[PDB]
RNA sequence: UCUCCAGGCAUACGCGUAUAACAACUCGGAUAACCAUUGUUAGUUAAUCAGAAUAGGCAAUAAUCACACUAUAAAUUACCUAUAACUUCUCUGUUAACCCAACACCGGAAUGCCUAAAGGAAAGAUCCAAAAAGAUAAAAGGAACUCGGCAAACAAGAACC
RNA sequence: GAGCUACCUAAAAACAAUUUUAUGAAUCAACUCGUCUAUGUGGCAAAAUAGUGAGAAGAUUUUUAGGUAGAGGUGAAAAGCCU
RNA sequence: AACUAAUCCUAGCCCUAGCCCUACACAAAUAUAAUUAUACUAUUAUAUAAAUCAAAACAUUUAUCCUACUAAAAGUAUUGGAGAAAGAAAUUCGUAAGGAGCUAUAGAACUAGUACCGCAAGGGAAAGAUGAAAGACUAAUUAAAAGUAAGAACAAGCAAAG
């Protein structure tokens, strides 16, 4: 969870549960070619590695082997009517390898797929 | 010195038409009579 | 010799010479905070 | 030059409002009222310059007295200031001496 | 995997210039990193012989191709004799 | 030269300035640059069986929406720890000294669950 | 700005009439236009 | 599964998509502690998925179907997030009569100003920490000059805000 | 924002966007305040339009602009537009409604049709209802469709959509005890360890 | 494909999305093509590259292939004694034609490897006037030039105040 | 305000080939400097370019971080330098 | 027979009057190279204001600056290179929301302490204009500035005057 206090943890301390997870995350199709096996998530830039693969384990059930993460440098550089520079949040993206061989493809979503012999006379007139 | 250069912004369509956009649809909440 | 790169940047010395730490080291640094404050400036230090 | 193009929206006083209407009442309350009151104590306006006149050095003095202790930091400043250079105006500077 | 840019080196485990320019076996320490019980809990149970194989190949490749070109193979003249090593 | 306005980063800066995102630490690291991860100090998601929950995203339109009427200390103690006290009051089984009985807590040590300062995250 | 002229236009049209028949910019432009009808008178 | 991140396979390409009603504050106040805890995890799944065909859709350059469905989740989560602080706080007033779950106190800062302070958890006694006696919570006297200077702005900015809107209804007045 | 003016196409949408940009400073327009109180016109009223080209026509409001004071009828004051115009072809001819301000229209008695003056005073139950200054009498509210067009009454659930009767069941009990000690017991987690000093400062 | 030129690739510091694709053709490149511009979407993945327990006791003998060899400017936590703990991988840096000189500035800019296998294009089209700038050749003479052998030279040697 | 420059502290770097010797020695690169002439003079440059030159194992040069501040600092004294 | 342009009215502001204030606003982060969840290295204003300037130089001195109720006593007593200048007291008197202010080069610097300039302290802008409705296609009004175009010039000269 994001934006709340962890309780300071000293030796012999309780484990750290959190029972209502503040995290939200998106799986995105990937911009560059990844192994069948890998999989892309964007997650809150709190979250870590071990919280993703115990999050998917466990909310969704996914096996996973491997995680990495790396974060992506949003850019400030438009500027707005003002001359103001406009910032695009930084995120961190999460690439997520698959176990037991599963494999996984980004779904294709949105699989939808007068006369010209009696020019500038109104014709309504029967005259 | 100098003074800076604003981009200084029958028109939107032009300038939505270069840069391209996403015009969704809108539910009118007004029927057209 | 030509002139006009007078500045060799280095974040560390940038910190280090006009950085948030070192203006509250001395009260007369800690006076320049007030005063941009009470300008309104978006930057108080480095 | 340039000049307006249309002319600018009608303006209407109306003269017979309240305050035009009755203006210059109890400007005699002293002869017409056994001098209990002083006409000059019907003046509204700032403290240090009522029922009172002065040029402007004698102005900024006597607001100083008045009100200087309870002014801005910032005001004081430019009080004072104008205080000592309207001094060295009417003092040191003119052509007759 | 990532990329750097340093020395390029083709060694046997000695110089040219040592007589005993060839190899016959060699023995692997896998590091606790990579061992039964960590993969086992991180779910890549399957990797554990794949940690064995990929080291081998490594390993041997490099050093069964270093010894090719202590003798003056490389890849515009192609090894006349196959090169043969092992490692346990 | 330097852009004051921006915000001061990991990615900005020489290798030696390092910081974090807003992580929170998992591990401690032990000298000679040894990192211990520990079990406790990591979260763990309480996920509850769904299976045969009656309750889905959205309600129906249909459903008549209820009058706000916020929880207050004195509605929680009604409903709870006033029929208990009356009760007892009636029967004359009724002490200051017993208040725990009725599920008072003199002090929050010892509880798991601390309401303050609290020690549990949402 | 409590007080403003407000009828420069007209006292600059006064010079100018004057000046109209004249070649260059001492027809148009007042600065100029100005020395010139004195001249002339 | 990854299943879960996507909608239902019929209901992809389709223009529009029937959703119902956002949980209200008093409907969540009637279930259980439990159940909401169960229904959290649910507004999640759903959540998670939005917030995917959100992204795909700017990706292929085209309006997501039914926006609306992400606003009702969000609030959703709110109310439910709104109706476990409400109960958690009933019960941390009764059991101790404190207003808020963090340790605080109110300080004035070196700048001369009045700062709630939050507390932070130390493993040692504050009169041992030598990073936190770095901090200074007082206001030196060269600080009384810039205190004047704030009231005196402040409260220059009231008496012109005052002035603007007697003058405003003098337009209204004229105008109507 | 200050500046942006109100008009008859909703806020947020790509017209209003386009009348209300970032960098707009149009002259501020000015309405005479009215209070939430005061202020009588529904959707759906009946009224009657007082002056102008369609004085003394009834016609039903179908959209309010409070912010401008603004009361729109469907089928009056209406001039005349192209809608769908492209470079191909001209489109197609409508009448297009135009704003009236609430003091260019009053409100209609139901039984006689007139426009009656109406003050707002409470009931026997207690609930506001607006009473015709003369010929007293209830004005009942109308009854307006749904500006998302959601009609409760066709509607049908779908999947994912909670059941009448089971978002109105209730589950809570009260206790001393927070959501998190009833998941645990619930769940059935056990915990034993507790968490040591901890000096907050 | 041809003709020709000859500091390139990495890291540090710095910069902060200029990276890549598409769509645009207003502004920006001192012009066009095309984009370094505008909008939209994407991107940089690390247990090895890089960054971030306590208390005592004690040290004569450089480096330079360290041997010989001399020298002078005299020159780099370990090992022990007790105590304490008794299986660990999270976090962050990673793009580019880039930085300091108001600019897409003939300037400034540390280190390792290598010297063409890497990286590049002096001419928008035409015309061959003067004056101006630069390169090459010189009949006969060889400082007669000039303040002065300045500049140049098939010279670059010798001496003296 | 010492990210330029003057001097300093600490921790680091670079110097091929050739001849002497055993070196603030020699020839000459990289590197440092800026002698003489021409071009340029709102220039490529608010001090450069092209040639020609001086040093090039040392009082050498370079890198990083720190220090000294205007009644002052620094100075192999040019009243030089201190954006 | 028109290009460049021009027209505009309210955004706010100004001086008073009145008035002590109790605005100090979610979670989280921050004095570490601020805004980095936990130990390491602990934390702390100032001895008299000076000078410019006046004295036609300058050297003691030079109103306000460096505040203690109004009107009078009074520019009086006094003080002073007895020069420039400075200047009391005793005592008496005293019961109370507005604009012959500004209207976009004005009024606040302010659409903003932003953009931008500067290593830093610091310095510091410019500008907007349809209508009842834009779910009426965003209008009009003007021989009107300099500048041009429509329309280069035609022996001879302060360019005009008779
Ligand atoms: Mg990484
Ligand atoms: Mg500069
Ligand atoms: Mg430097
Ligand atoms: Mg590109
Ligand atoms: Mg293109
Ligand atoms: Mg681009
Ligand atoms: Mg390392
Ligand atoms: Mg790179
Ligand atoms: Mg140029
Ligand atoms: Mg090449
Ligand atoms: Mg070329
Ligand atoms: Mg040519
Ligand atoms: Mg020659
Ligand atoms: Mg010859
Ligand atoms: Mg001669
Ligand atoms: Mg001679
Ligand atoms: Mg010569
Ligand atoms: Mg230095
Ligand atoms: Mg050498
Ligand atoms: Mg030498
Ligand atoms: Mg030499
Ligand atoms: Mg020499
Ligand atoms: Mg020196
Ligand atoms: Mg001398
Ligand atoms: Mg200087
Ligand atoms: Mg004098
Ligand atoms: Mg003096
Ligand atoms: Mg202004
Ligand atoms: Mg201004
Ligand atoms: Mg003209
Ligand atoms: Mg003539």
């Amino acid at each position: 969870a994001r934006n709340v206090l962890y309780p300071l943890y000293q030796l012999g301390g309780p484990q750290l549960r959190v029972f209502r997870t503040n995290f939200f995350i998106q799986l995105v199709r990937p911009g560059t070619a990844q192994p069948e096996d890998t999989v892309q998530f964007r997650i809150p830039m709190e979250m870590t590695r071990v919280d993703l693969r115990n999050y998917l384990e466990q909310i969704y059930n996914v096996p996973v082997a491997a995680v990495r993460t790396r974060v992506q440098h949003g850019s400030n550089r438009r500027r707005d009517h003002k001359n103001v520079r406009i910032k695009k949040p930084d995120y961190k993206v999460a690439y997520v390898q698959l176990a037991h061989g599963q494999t996984f493809t980004f779904p294709d979503l949105f699989p939808e797929k007068s006369d010209l012999r009696c020019p500038g006379i109104p014709s309504w007139f029967g005259l | 010195r100098f003074r800076p250069p604003t981009p200084e912004p029958k028109e939107f369509l032009e300038y939505a038409r270069k840069a391209g956009l996403v015009i969704p649809q809108e539910r009118l909440e007004r029927p057209i009579h | 010799r030509a002139r006009g790169n007078e500045y060799q940047p280095s974040n560390i010395k940038r910190k280090h010479k006009h950085g948030w730490v070192r203006r509250l080291s001395t009260p007369a640094g800690v006076q320049v905070i007030l005063r941009r404050m009470l300008k309104g400036r978006k930057s108080l230090s480095h | 030059a340039f000049v307006r193009l249309t002319l600018p929206p009608p303006k209407v006083v109306d003269r017979w409002n309240e305050k035009r209407a009755l203006f210059g009442v109890y400007d005699n309350i002293g002869i017409l009222g056994n001098f209990e009151k002083h006409p000059k104590e019907l003046i509204k306006g700032p403290v240090w310059l009522r029922g009172w006149r002065g040029n402007e050095l004698q102005r900024c003095v006597r607001k100083k007295k008045f009100v200087g202790n309870r002014m801005f930091i910032e005001d004081l400043h430019n009080l004072n200031k104008r205080i000592s250079y309207l001094y060295k105006h009417f003092n040191r500077h003119g052509k007759y001496r | 995997l990532f990329r750097r840019q340093y020395e390029n080196s083709i060694f046997t485990g000695s110089k040219t210039a040592d007589p005993c320019c060839y190899g016959h076996t060699q023995f692997h320490l896998i590091p606790d990193r990579l061992k039964r019980e960590r993969l086992i809990r991180q779910n890549q149970a399957e990797q554990v012989e794949a940690v064995f194989r990929a080291n081998a190949i490594a390993s041997l490749f490099a050093w069964t191709g270093a010894q090719a070109m202590y003798q003056g193979f490389w890849s515009e003249a192609d090894v006349t004799r196959p090169f043969v090593s092992q490692a346990v | 030269g330097a852009d004051r306005m921006s915000k001061w980063t990991s990615k900005r800066g020489p290798r030696t300035f390092t910081k974090s995102r807003g992580a929170k630490k998992t591990g401690i690291y032990t000298s000679d640059r040894k990192f211990v991860q520990i079990k406790e100090m990591v979260p763990e998601f309480v996920v509850p069986d769904l299976t045969g929950f009656k309750l889905k995203p959205y309600v129906n339109y249909r459903a008549p929406a209820g009058i706000d009427t916020p929880l207050t200390a004195k509605a929680l103690f009604q409903e709870t720890v006033a029929p208990a006290i009356e009760k007892d009051f009636k029967e004359g089984t009724f002490d200051a000294n017993n208040l725990e009985k009725y599920g008072f807590e003199p002090t929050q040590e010892g509880k798991l669950f601390q309401l303050y300062p609290k020690n549990f995250p949402r | 700005l409590r007080n403003r002229l407000t009828d420069r236009y007209w006292r600059v049209q006064e010079v100018l009439k004057h000046a109209q028949h004249f070649r260059g910019r001492k027809n148009r432009c007042y600065r100029l236009a100005v020395r010139a009808v004195t001249r002339a008178f | 599964g990854l299943e879960e991140f996507f909608d239902d396979p019929k209901n992809w390409g389709e223009e529009k998509v029937k959703s119902g009603a956002s949980w209200t504050c008093q409907q969540l106040r009637n279930k259980s502690n439990e159940d909401l805890h169960k229904l959290w995890y649910v507004l999640l799944k759903e959540r998670n998925m939005l917030l995917t065909l959100e992204q795909e859709a700017k990706r292929q350059r085209l309006p997501m179907p039914s926006p609306e469905r992400l606003e009702k989740v969000v609030d959703s989560m709110d109310n439910v997030d709104k109706v476990v602080q409400e109960r958690e706080d009933a019960l941390r007033l009764l059991q101790t009569g404190q207003e808020k779950p963090r340790p605080g106190a109110w300080r004035r800062d070196i700048f001369g100003r009045i700062v709630w302070h939050k507390f932070k958890q130390w493993p040692i006694p504050w009169y041992l920490n030598k990073r936190y006696n770095r901090r200074r919570f007082f206001a030196m006297p060269y600080v009384d000059r810039f205190i004047r200077l704030r009231i005196e702005k402040h409260a220059r900015i009231e008496a012109r805000k005052r002035s603007l809107q007697k003058k405003k209804e003098k337009i209204l007045h004229a105008k109507f | 924002s200050p500046f942006y003016r109100y008009g008859m196409s909703r806020p947020g949408s790509i017209a209003d966007k386009r009348k209300n940009p970032p960098w707009s400073r149009r002259r501020p327009v000015v309405v005479e305040p009215i209070s939430d109180e005061d202020w009588h016109l529904f959707c759906g009223d009946m009224v009657e339009i007082l002056e102008g080209k369609d004085a003394g026509k009834q016609g039903k409001v179908v959209q309010v602009v409070r912010q401008r004071n603004w009361v729109v009828l469907e089928g009056l004051n209406t001039h005349y537009r192209y809608i769908g115009r492209t470079k191909d072809h001209r489109g197609t001819m409508i009448a297009s409604e135009a704003p009236l301000l609430h003091h260019q229209v009053k409100l209609v008695d139901p039984v006689d049709r007139k426009p009656t003056e109406i003050q707002w005073r409470f009931t026997e139950a207690g609930e506001r209802v607006r009473v015709s200054t003369r010929s007293g009498r209830i004005i009942p509210k109308p009854e307006f469709p749904r500006a998302d067009g959601i009609v409760p009454e066709t509607w049908t659930d779908g999947p994912k959509d909670t059941s009448v009767e089971d978002a109105l069941e209730r589950t809570y009990v009260p206790r001393l005890k927070t959501l998190e000690e009833d998941v645990m017991e619930a769940m059935g987690i056990q915990e034993t360890r507790r968490f040591k000093k901890v000096y907050w400062y």
